[PDB]
RNA sequence: GAUGUUAGGAGGGCAAAUCCGCCGAAUUUAAGCAUAUAAUUAAGCGGAAGAAAAGAAAAUAACUAUGAUUCCUUUAGUAACGGCGAGUGAACAAGGACCAGCUCAAACGGUUAAUCCUUCGUUUGGUGCAAACCUUUCGACGGAAUUGUCGUUGAAUUAUUCCAUGAAUGCCUUUAAUUUGAGCAAAGUGAGCAGGAAUGCUUCCCCAUAGAGGGUGAAAGGCCCAUAGUUCUUUUUAAUUUAUUCAUUGGAAUUUUUCAUGUCGAGUCGUGUUCUUUGAGAUUGGAGCACUAAUACGUGUGAUACAUUUCACAUAAAGCUAAAUAUAUGUAGGAGACCGAUAGCAAACAAGUACCGUGAGGGAAAGAUGAAAUAGUACUCAGGAAUGAGCAAUUAAAUAGUACCUGAAAUCGUUAAGAUGGAACGGAUUAAGAGAGAAAACAAGUAAAGAGGGGAAUAUUCUCUUCUUUAUUAAAAGAAACAUCAGUGAUU
RNA sequence: UCUUAACCCACUCGUCUUGAAACACGGACCAAGGAGUCUAGCAAAUGUGCAAGUGUAUAUGAUUCUUUAAACAUUUUACGCAUAAUUAAUGUAAUAUGUCCAUUGUAGAUUUGUGCCCCACUUUGCAUACAAUACCGGUAAGCAAAUGCUUUAUUGAGUACGAG
RNA sequence: AUACUGACGUGCAAAUCGUUCAUUUCAAUCACGUUUAGGGGCGAAAGACUAAUCGAAAAGCCUAUUAGCUGGUUAUUUUCGA
RNA sequence: GAAAAAAUUUUUUUUUAGAAUCUUUUUAUGAGUAGAAAAUCGUGGGGUUUGUGUUGAAGCGAAAUACGUGAGUUUUCGUGGAACAUCUCCCUAGUGCAGAUCUUGGUGGAAGUAGCAACUAUUCAAAUGAGAACUUUGAAGACUGAAGUGGAGAAGGGUUUCUUGUCAACUGUGAUUGAACAAGAGUUAGCCGCUCCUAAGGGAUAGCUGAAAAGUGUUUAAAGGGGUCCCCGUCUCAAAAGGGAA
RNA sequence: UGCUAUCUAGCGAAACCACAGCCAAGGGAACGGGCUUGGCAAAAUCAGCGGGGAAAGAAGACCCUGUUGAGCUUUACUCUAG
RNA sequence: GGCCUAUCGAUCCUUUAUAUUUGCAAAAUGACGUAAAUUACUUACUACUGUGCAUAUAGAGGUGUCUGAAAAGUUACCACA
RNA sequence: AGCACAGUCUUAACGAUGGAUGUCUUGGUUCCUACAGCGAUGAAGGCCGCAGCAAAAUGCGAUACGCAAUGAAAAUUGCAGUGACUGAAUCAUCAGAAUGCUGAAUGUAAACUACACCAAUUCCCUGGGAAUAGUGGUACUCCUACAGAAA
């Protein structure tokens, strides 16, 4: 509040009266009168810089770099080794880029949701979604914060058929339209790669996106895919081989 | 002030805590002006809400060569179009009396820009299967079938927009029609030193006219 | 959940647990249905009323059926016929239950009641 | 941010890490750019060379409009053009590029570095140096004034 | 012009966050201070609204020109002002949001002020249960009004085309939204274990378009409220559907052709002079005083005083008007990487309360039993009474007993142990006591025979084991002691 | 581990101070609170993306609308800073067409060769340092009718294939 | 309210006590009502007094005024160090 | 990529390294205020990850053959009765105290001490009660000494009055007392006052000023009354000690 | 001689307080309770007392310092009602 | 410039010098000059083009507390750091 | 039925004292969203009241912790009482009805229940019969209308 601590009277009668000299509430009576007033030591008195409204809350981030964090986290999701790393119980999983036919996008109640991961073979993470809420310690609780549970797979969908309310509502599963591909969701706490389900025609629409048969509303104009600096990272490979 | 740091010069000196303001209302404030216009144009009978606008050339040096939204077709403009001003502002041709054809490309180009938008529209019946002529060279109304097929079109926009104005620097000529004689750095500041005596000229000339 | 019409902040809702009024108290004091009544209502919970016959089910008592003496709607408490207890001056009272832990079996009918049978049919 | 700071590394300490012996007071020198011509004259003249004082004519409303006019050097005319075009130029001589300057958001046309030689060019601009119509002839090219 | 307890009406005060007029400082900055600065701020006083103010060119430009107002983005820390110090500081364009225009006055209309208003009345409706509202034309009788209301917006006139119009019969359908209150609302109160009591642990079941939030005797998707979802009903306002006949009065727009070329805000603008104020500089705006104009070929702008003059752009000295835009106030919602009872609103409590001050005013402290007090201390004994005790007694728990959660330290009690010749503790090293301990600080395996647990082979063979016991062999580990080296020394 | 001992040692901490154990000041005790922050604008450092550009502003657009007050998107010259400087200023403005070549030195990293590896020759000649020339704006001086001229002086926070 | 520079001086009191003393028909004393208000009032004048507050009352605000000056200015190890 | 030991050639036991800000090894070196840096460590919250909880969480008290140079970390037993971690990585901050004559709340030694001293001074017997130097009663002895601790009254206080209870706290000793606490009760006017009148004066009306707020009080009044169309003529408050029906 | 002081019964504070409390000399910020060297040093207490504790009070009022003030004066500088 | 070693002064401002250098913000002011041209809103071509103010450059007017505030006393009535 | 010196100091266990710590949280907070003026038709504000047993806080206004009416709808309870078998008890809604004295406060006043002046006023009954010293009105300024007075 930004008068906090400062509506009390204010005088400072100290010097030659065997107190300390800062201030003190004036008055008579009452045991407010007497005693030690504003300052950031005191009482009621206010801490030495008020937080204000006016803190730099946000940040400008930059357009090519988000493009570029994007297409560097998808990537990552790519690579089997960066998802198993990132904890998914995924062992049992045929194949990290995982694509699945366009009915997947027709599915319409959770129990076959749920069902369809089993068949999938994420039973182990199924299971660690569903078993991993727990009410977490301290102050959270009193401000709307019960519950912590962990990352569950990832629905990457191209036009909703059922999908965005189907698979909703089991713990952790979250969705998201294709060319709205969001880099908090992609790359959860800075944390790399993800359990990724596509459809197929998310798939093909993923290409299409990034400039390959290019379109006039869909792929993002005039933006190319970074270029690596290294252009292949096999450094035991170089060491190995026969000329070095 | 210390070392080689440039000057301080932070004008915040007369109080200006009483005085900042910040804004978190970005995207609601767009959201909430996106909406209100939406349902306007939802509750205004599938018309536009858009008014149609004059192409204007930009003031002065700084954007000779560029042209923008104005304010205002002129009576000159209305009247090569064939409307009258009253008539033109019920079908959102928006008026002015300001504006005046200084060149005569500009009134070419406005006359045709109303011409264009007014054989586009098509009129709804006053008050309902009444279909009559019409004044003020506001289009003549229109029969149901015409107008049932219609509302189920979409209502193509492009019009209000500006006009782009269509590159074409990169173009070529025959080297056998260049005139290589021309001396165009010493005509420039010739003409700069003459002026005054150009002007002294001139302003004898629009004396000797206004008696 | 989805609606932003509705508060979900627990302060809040907290608060109008404990400032709800008479009629939102009498409301909130439902119970689950029995089988055989569900069965016939096609209806899983009921406002309770005195002359209802309830099973104990959760707490220290859960053995017991029995008759509802009076329901508590400033203290969330109903009362059971022999949920006796003596108090430390060797005065009988009873028990309070919390509507939870009762199951509700046969239930006595009356026009406001049939209505409201009715209603969930 | 916070937790990086320099006062938590210093954090008990006495000074605050900012000197026991002189300590740090109030407004130490008087404030902001007071010190200038007198105790701070040291620092302005060394820092600051030209400061004080008034110089020069008066000019009550600039109207910055009137005086724009941004410049390209000749140097970079040819790169105006995509790489394709440029080539078939190269390679057909009857034919040369015109340039209008104007639609690439430039006023003055100045004389830096060298042209291709014996591609003629035509230049159309606001404004030119000497130096660019003697170098724009000097390639069998023409000028031309256009508003 | 007075006068009237004449008839009908109005203003006063409270509320201020945003909003509008005034009036108006200083602390301060300049390392002092006097001009500047603080600041056209604070205080003072007046006035409004759901927003206000501003607004329909006496504008800017000098271009290929723009074109009411406000706001945003911006120009710009720039032009500029300033002991040219400190410091201060605009405008035009440009990109947007929004986008809306107008009427008095002046002119014109006298074979007739065509206006306006109170009071009395009078009727075509529609809603509503009623109350009541809401539409509706038509007359009186007063007044008011020429010291100027009303119409018209140069004037007629041609062709074209519209809009009000009034009567008859007919016809008010389907949908889409939108916004209120409304309902209805998925699966377990299944074993066993430990617990006072699960929502715990297993395990066997399930639902989810609901695994948001809350309640319930410990963490509950399936115990409950609610939630997702829909089904209605409420607000208004779109789209869609049907009009058809007949009727006359009146008005409007272009278009021809004529003829008329009219008007345009004065002690005001301006100027001098002052003072103020400003970005405004031989004056930016205001203000006082003195002087005091011109009629549209006028007179006002075109940021340096002037003359003699172009040219561009405007039409002052009268009025209104939606939008965007603002909101530390009041009230209602919703929130949170916010605070957690010495914090956070001063204020989680009967807080602007108690209390203090003659008064203006100043102005606190203080949340938590337990699942349940519909468990709040029964009974006996000793007591005058407080209280205490109990073989007695609520509770899972009273060393949870209404000072009721947890219960630190300072401080102080009881017992035990030690110390004790004018400070006390301490450091570095050992000692004697007093406690604690086996995880390195001995003993693998093997056999006998009890108790468990597993894994495999194709309910029973094989095989791996942990605990117990009897006895029965390893071994290692550290410390000693002497000896051998090697390294470093001393000695005779 | 604690506990006393014993030998030997051992001055009240904080503090301002040339110099504190001080006959300098502050400290009866204990518990909790209690002090280099935030914004604006600027700088260098370093990180990161892009690169003669760069930032997508305000704002629009989206089957984006619990989260989301964020994320996503932006039909082939808006604005900032950069891309050129200089002079009070009208303003003027970078070698120069003999050639897609890119001013001259002296050191100087990296490379080529000779007589897989040290040399010593040669060979290319970065960065950078030190100079030198040209040329651009201002000013001189000389001339002067002109697109002002000049081999000469000077001056600039100038330039000589970009760096932001 | 003079003297005792007496009592008290962590008081019986934020001016009290004892004894001594000045004053008593007038420039006399008291009550109550009434008048004058802060760079102001009032003053048989001490810068006295204006509610324990006076060489500028009391209250709140401008205001967290301002201070080249005093005090304070919070975990460890490691490196270089005025 | 195999080294050793133990058994009884064949079985068993130990180890078997490749983390680049990292491992092996070598050598040099090590003072520190003002100051700078790096590396750690800890607290509130966040995202991410994978866990502890009623066979008892956090907290707290005492510790521990515990680990760390150290900040600290870890753990045992006891208390406790409900939530707690995150070192995987990393965001974030009102983040770490002995001191400020710090603030707030509590508390000691000083200490059973200074002190409970004005106002002539009390004694005996009885009653009540658990208990009487200071409650009540009687008897003495005394003092105040009509400028009174006596009657009345004013201002201020405000139920303090009275009866009946009565003793948690207070009544600076004690206390059955009480101006405390509790329960009821009590104030009666034509004549006593206020109430009415005017005074020092106050507030308004007319004007006039002033942005207004206010400052003025007949200064250009068509103004409240009495007679019966004439004559008087600012309104209003201001005395509980002046005037004043009984 | 009264009343206090005193002892008892009863009741019952505070200022103050780094830690504390025997000296000589020495040195040392030049007058130490602690430090070095000497003298020396034996529980617990009771009543006085004023040698010392550079005793208490209280950010020296004297003096000086501040580009802190204020009251006051003038033929200080700048103003200003009248 | 004075035999050598001393003999002195920022910014703003004023003041007077200098120039074939410039400005006064939509324009003009020598000059309808010189040629033409026709009867006119004609075409070329000219270093030199009103008053006043301002700049640029160069001196000079002065700051002796001399690297530059326009500044008298008093307090035994006094306050505070 | 014996034995311990006391004091002072230290240590440990168990206590007092105290309320820190941790844990809670019907509160604060900030932002966002939304509406947003009350008054002579008597406001805000203040008093004064009002319960069977009742102090404050709350609520309410001489019908007084509530009346009516609508929607829920069987109990409400400390005692006492009052209620169903749905205008009865309890809520919620809240539009009807009611809203003391004041307060701009406006008949003159004010530390007053003081004081004027003009209407006497009100109710019942369907044009009569009863009550009650009770109840209204009466500020200043203004505007439109009207009135009878003046030039």
């Amino acid at each position: 509040k930004l008068g906090a601590g400062y509506e009390t009277s204010a005088e400072s009668w100290g010097t030659g009266r065997a107190v300390a000299r800062i201030p003190r509430v004036p008055g008579g009576g009452t045991h407010r009168a007497g005693q030690g007033a504003f300052g950031n030591m005191c009482r009621g008195g206010g801490m030495f810089n008020p937080t204000k409204i006016w803190r730099r809350w946000g940040r400008k981030v930059n357009l090519k770099e988000k493009r570029y964090a994007v297409c560097s986290s998808i990537a990552a999701s790519g690579v089997t080794s960066l998802v198993l790393a990132r904890g998914h119980r995924i062992s049992h999983l045929k194949e990290v880029p995982l694509v699945v036919s366009n009915d997947i996008e027709s599915l319409s109640k959770t129990k076959e949701a749920v069902n369809f991961l089993v068949s999938l073979g994420l039973k182990d993470e199924v299971n660690r979604l569903v078993k991993s809420k727990k009410i977490r310690a301290g102050k959270g609780k009193m401000r709307n914060r019960k519950y912590k549970i962990r990352n569950g797979p990832l629905i990457i969908y191209e036009n909703d058929n059922g999908v965005k309310k189907a698979f909703r509502n089991i713990p952790g599963v979250d969705l998201c339209k294709v060319t709205k591909l969001n880099l908090l969701k992609l790359a959860p706490g800075g944390s790399i790669g993800r359990l990724c389900i596509w459809s197929e025609s998310a798939f093909k629409k993923l290409d299409v996106i990034y400039g390959k048969i290019h379109e006039k509303k869909v792929t993002k104009k005039n933006y190319i895919l970074p270029k690596s600096i290294v252009h292949n990272p096999d450094i035991y490979r170089i060491i190995h081989s026969d000329k070095v | 002030v210390a070392h080689n740091n440039v000057l301080p010069n932070v004008h915040l000196h007369k109080w200006w805590q009483h005085r900042v303001r910040v804004n978190f209302s970005k995207n609601i404030k767009k959201k909430k002006r996106r909406l209100l216009r939406e349902k306007r144009r939802k509750a205004n009978g599938g018309t536009p809400i858009e008014k149609l606008h004059p192409i204007v050339h930009c003031p002065t040096q700084r954007y000779n060569f560029r042209t923008r939204l104005g304010k205002g077709f002129t009576f000159e403009e209305l009247k090569g179009a064939g409307l009258t001003p009253r008539a033109a502002q019920t079908i959102g041709i928006c008026y002015d009396k300001r504006r005046k054809n200084r060149s005569e490309e500009s009134l070419t180009k406005n006359v045709e820009r109303l011409l264009k938008y007014k054989n586009s529209l098509v009129m709804i019946p006053l008050k309902k299967n009444k279909a009559k002529k019409g004044i003020g060279g506001i289009p003549a109304d229109a029969d149901k079938n015409t107008i049932k097929e219609f509302r189920n079109k979409k209502p193509l926009l492009s019009i209000f927009k500006k006009e782009k104005n269509t590159k074409p620097f990169y173009e070529t000529i025959e080297v056998s029609k260049i005139d290589k004689e021309f001396l165009a750095y010493k005509t420039l500041r010739r003409a700069k030193l003459a002026e005054r005596r150009k002007n002294c000229r001139q302003q004898k000339k629009d004396i000797k006219f206004k008696s | 959940k989805f609606n932003k019409q509705k508060s979900s902040s627990r302060r809040k809702m907290r608060k109008a647990h404990f400032t709800a009024p008479a009629g939102l108290r009498r409301k909130i004091m439902s119970s689950k249905l029995s089988k055989e009544l569900r069965l016939k209502y096609k209806t899983r919970s009921l406002p309770v009323r005195k002359d209802d016959e309830v099973l104990i089910c959760r707490g220290h008592n859960h053995g017991r059926e029995g008759k509802v003496v009076k329901i508590n709607r400033k203290r969330y408490k109903i009362y059971v016929e022999r949920v006796t207890r003596e108090k430390v001056n060797g005065e009988s009272t009873f028990i309070g239950i919390h509507p939870s832990n009762v199951v509700l079996t046969k239930l006595k009918v009356d026009k406001n009641r049939k209505k409201i049978l009715d209603r969930k049919a | 941010a916070t937790r990086f700071k320099k006062n938590r590394k210093k954090r008990g300490h006495v000074s605050a890490g900012h000197g026991r012996v002189g300590k740090h007071r109030k407004h130490p020198g008087g404030r902001g750019k007071a010190g200038g011509l007198h105790h701070m004259r040291i620092n302005f003249d060394k820092y600051h060379p030209g400061y004080f004082g008034k110089v020069g004519m008066r000019h009550l409303n600039l109207l910055k409009n009137r005086t724009y006019c941004p410049t390209i050097n000749v140097d970079k005319l040819w790169g105006l053009l995509p790489e394709e075009k440029k080539k078939e130029f190269s390679e057909n001589k009857d034919i040369a590029p015109v340039i209008d300057v104007t639609r690439k958001g430039y006023f003055k046309v100045l004389g830096n570095g060298k042209l291709k030689h014996n591609q003629p060019i035509v230049v159309k601009a606001r404004y030119f140096s000497s130096v660019a119509e003697k170098k724009i002839k000097a390639v069998g090219g023409q000028c031309i004034l256009v508003a």
